[PDB]
């Protein structure tokens, strides 16, 4: 007997234009491809100023290259009261700022690379580095492990 | 692109 509700996972970065949209889109497609239906994906940026903007060109290009849709995905601020079942931050500043913005957070908060065998702890911000391929590789290194963790933790059907 | 919110 499985839990028959949805669970919500949010990826969170600074701008909600580079890292977390990329992760959101990859995760959504991966769940579709794995025939998993009870996980809903979101993203936020702790510091998004211009709200409602599409992802950075570099993220759109990587997603387009790999035929991953991002229709309707736009920048959204991590709100004073935002909370999700699972919150997956990109770097330490994101963790710190999430906890400062919402000290009442009830969901489980992780860094993306906790689900990865890569030695790195934090996903560098390609707003500066322009290394969108590296970010893509980091998300791929974590994605199925993250899915598996949530399916088991939330007692969901696969 | 700054960490102002939350600091």
């Amino acid at each position: 007997a499985y839990f028959q509700g949805m669970v919500d996972v949010a990826f969170v970065c600074l701008g909600n234009i580079c890292r977390s949209p990329m992760a959101e889109a990859i995760m959504r497609q991966r769940l579709k491809d794995r025939n998993i239906h009870d996980i809903k994906v979101h993203s936020r940026g702790t510091g998004s100023w211009n709200l409602g903007e599409p992802p950075h060109e570099g993220t759109q290009k990587i997603l387009n290259k790999h035929n991953i849709p991002f229709d309707g995905m736009i920048s959204e601020l991590f709100e004073a009261t935002d909370d999700f079942d699972y919150i997956v931050a990109m770097d330490q500043s994101n963790v710190d700022n999430i906890k400062s913005i919402n000290p009442n957070l009830k969901g489980q908060l992780f860094k993306l690379l906790e689900f990865s065998n890569m030695e790195e702890s934090d996903v560098p911000d390609p707003y500066y580095t322009n290394n969108f391929e590296g970010v893509y590789d980091m998300v791929l290194s974590s994605c199925d492990n993250l899915i598996d963790y949530i399916v088991k933790d939330a007692n969901l059907k696969g | 692109h700054h960490h102002h919110h939350g600091s």
